[PDB]
């Protein structure tokens, strides 16, 4: 991960360097009213009725 | 004989502006779109009363 | 919406002069029957959980 012949040099403190963000996206409704929802998804899809 | 007419009529959001609008003065966590389809859900009941 | 220099002029009586009728329109099932309702109506389709 590190190349061979690299280092990193850390300054002034070892701690969190940074911060990762999640932002909105679109959930389903719950009163007719759009519902959002952050971080990582999954939706279902049972089209199990088709032809 | 007497036969009535047929008058329908619709409208769609897409997917960039039901997440990505606010207010355009604070900050807001996405939730104006609610805001808007309600008056566009009583813009078109107005429709049919005009026609 | 009179105009300006004009006026209409009723007859025998001052009534409902005519009708305006509503006719049947293909609401939802209930139990398998389909179901009819008149007037004006209003319906929703929610997609917000497709691609």
């Amino acid at each position: 991960w590190i190349p061979v012949g690299e280092l990193i040099v850390l300054n002034q403190s070892t701690g969190p360097v940074g911060r990762f963000v999640y932002t909105a996206h679109v959930a389903g409704q719950r009163n007719g009213k759009v519902v959002y929802a952050t971080g990582p998804y999954l939706t279902v899809k049972d089209h199990l009725q088709d032809d | 004989t007497w036969s009535p007419l047929a008058f329908k009529e619709s409208r769609v959001w897409d997917e960039k502006e039901i997440l990505y609008l606010g207010r355009l003065a604070d900050e807001v966590q996405a939730g104006v779109i609610n805001e808007q389809i309600a008056e566009s859900l009583t813009w078109l009941m107005a429709r049919m009363r005009n026609r």
